[PDB]
């Protein structure tokens, strides 16, 4: 079984 | 020296689950320095600013509702998901704690100590007993450490008046085992 | 609640140091060696049941750095607030002369993550058998940290976690001896 | 000491990888970031550099992020004047910095003093031998008295897949494979030209070996290539 991440979003500009 | 100053960012996603993974929260938090700026709590369904640095961001992120699915639906293929791939060696994971008995380097009155060390995981519970009822009073915890390696320990003081016969029972309930571990001090 | 799986990562300038962990419950399931790319398991045993893509994390680290930087400057460059950490010293197990045991140094409620730890026996620096962790978070968004020093415990040794951290005026030595 | 040759079961077999050698090929067949007299803008970790080059070629990118093995050798040159030599890899680049961006290993050597007034290259022999005989020999050519590792390799595998079909779109002719570097002082070191078993390359992992921006005097390194053909 493999863990899955979450993605890091970019912050507004 | 070293004098700069420095500046920390942190990213943080949390999931928290009820009554095995019944019910799932999950909390996406972002933090500048100390301060906790934006989050997204899969509770409210959307992104909500912490603090006026964070508005920028739950502004522009919640305008983008394909990101808001993903992350609503992250309950499921994050933290669900994550708990079934691990089960087996987090959740179900037991290490039978090591139990004894012994007076304090302390202490008229006679101080025992109950050393209950090396297990897993951290929910137990350790009582005294004095003649096979319940001690209320006296008794001291150190509480709950967490060695950083997946194993737990804790000392359970008991302070007492020692009399000649006396039988002074440490009971520890622990996942690891099914009937109670009992050490006893015979005064 | 029951069980709280916590995906945490930081990058720190001007260090620029960066880090990617998984938690259970408060310990670290594991963490992504940014140098070497691989997924670094708390207890090796882990690593036979599960998988973790590590080279995905550093994608996850780029855009934190960026970000570290688009807040660094709508804060007007407000710098951190150096918090010490709370340094204690215990044992493995109830401890018993000559009986193989491991002294483990809580560096605690501290950040920014970067510190300075050295274990003393008798005023000179241990290097043999000693291991640590990464940087784990908390709940008011510090740190903890763990090192650990296998010992044969005796009457005579003294022993010290020496740590350092901004925070700290100067260095801090917790002296730990046999005394049971 | 020298690092000791490798014997058969210390290499990586091309029977044994199952995924796409083009992806292999594809890092060697004329390609390459190549960069003179330019200096770091950037850092993304403490053990790497960014350098603000472009993609004469297909303006594919204008940043470069090169890695390297440790903190000293980053400090090193982080703030010299440096040339760069190396091949790239778009998989699993990242960096965030401060157009496209690509990343690297090694392959840095100080501009200074380290070029030859007349526009003047150096040649460096290289020796190939299939199945332990000397089958075919030529030289390389570098504008660099003191030249990275990679650089020179980079150049001998070019010429070997065009020249002898060393890499092929899904496989190869041979078996195994390893370039060996020898140093006038008598050391050497050699790298594994296969990839690792399994049905992936990971290119990262690949290139990372030319981390130690390992650097050879041109005008007298010997190199060698030895390949293998499965069966002889």
């Amino acid at each position: 079984p493999k863990y899955v991440k979450q993605n890091t979003l970019k912050l507004a500009t | 020296g070293d004098t700069r100053p420095r500046f920390l960012w942190q990213l943080k996603f949390e999931c928290h689950f009820f009554n095995g993974t019944e019910r799932v929260r999950l909390l996406e938090r972002c933090i500048y320095n100390q301060e906790e700026s934006v989050r997204f709590d899969s509770d409210v369904g959307e992104y909500r600013a912490v603090t006026e640095l964070g508005r920028p961001d739950a502004e522009y992120w919640n305008s983008q509702k394909d990101l808001l699915e993903q992350r609503r639906a992250a309950v499921d293929t994050y933290c669900r998901h994550n708990y079934g791939v691990g089960e087996s060696f987090t959740v179900q994971r037991r290490v039978e704690p090591k139990v004894t008995v012994y007076p304090s380097k302390t202490q008229h009155h006679n101080l025992l100590v109950c050393s209950v060390s090396g297990f897993y995981p951290g929910s137990i519970e350790v009582r005294w007993f004095r003649n096979g009822q319940e001690e209320k009073a006296g008794v001291v915890s150190t509480g709950l450490i967490q060695n950083g390696d997946w194993t737990f320990q804790t000392l359970v003081m008991l302070e007492t008046v020692p009399r000649s016969g006396e039988v002074y029972t440490c009971q520890v309930e622990h996942p690891s085992v099914t009937s109670p571990l009992t050490v006893e001090w015979r005064a | 609640e029951e069980h709280v799986i916590i995906q945490a990562e930081f990058y720190l300038n001007p260090d620029q140091s960066g880090e990617f962990m998984f938690d259970f419950d408060g310990d670290e399931i594991f963490h992504v060696d940014m140098a070497k790319k691989e997924t670094v398991w708390r207890l090796e045993e882990f690593g036979r049941f599960a998988s973790f893509e590590a080279q995905g994390a550093l994608a996850n680290i780029a855009v934190d750095k960026a970000n570290l930087e688009i807040m660094t400057k709508r804060s007007n460059y407000t710098p951190i607030t150096n918090v010490p950490p709370e340094v204690t010293v215990l044992t493995n197990s109830p401890v018993e002369l000559r009986e193989p045991n491991v002294l483990i140094c809580f560096i605690d409620k501290f950040t920014p993550p970067v510190v300075n730890v050295t274990w003393l026996r008798n005023g000179k620096p241990v290097t043999t058998g000693v291991s640590e962790t990464v940087f784990l978070p908390r709940e008011d968004h510090l740190f903890r940290k763990f090192h650990y020093l296998p010992f044969l415990p005796s009457t005579e040794d003294v022993y010290d976690c020496r740590v350092e951290h901004w925070g700290l005026d100067e260095p801090l030595l917790k002296h730990w001896e046999f005394d049971a | 000491e020298s690092q000791p040759d490798p014997m058969p079961d210390d290499l990586h077999k091309s029977s044994e990888f199952t995924g796409t050698m083009g992806n292999m090929k594809y890092l060697y067949d004329d390609h390459y970031v190549s960069a003179t007299k330019v200096k770091s803008v950037d850092s993304f970790f403490k053990w790497d550099l960014i350098y603000n080059i472009s993609d004469k070629k297909l303006k594919n990118y204008d940043k470069v992020k090169t890695e390297l093995l440790n903190e000293d050798l980053a400090k090193k040159y982080k703030d010299e004047v440096v040339d760069v030599y190396g091949s790239n890899y778009y998989v699993n680049c990242y960096f965030s910095s401060k157009g496209g961006k690509t990343c690297m290993y090694g392959g840095i050597t100080k501009h200074e003093g380290n070029h030859f007034d007349n526009g003047n290259l150096q040649n460096v022999l290289v020796r190939v031998y299939e199945n332990k005989r000397n089958t075919i020999s030529f030289e390389v050519q570098t504008d660099k008295k003191s030249v990275t590792a990679q650089e020179l390799d980079i150049k001998a595998r070019n010429f070997l897949i065009n020249k002898k079909n060393l890499y092929e779109f899904n496989s190869s002719p041979y078996e195994t494979g390893y370039i060996k570097f020898i140093e006038n002082n008598g050391n050497t070191f050699w790298y594994d030209m296969m990839p690792a078993p399994g049905d992936k390359f990971d290119q990262s992992k690949y290139l990372m070996m030319y981390n130690d921006n390992k650097t050879v005097d041109s005008k007298s390194v010997k190199i060698e290539v030895h390949l293998t053909t499965k069966n002889g």
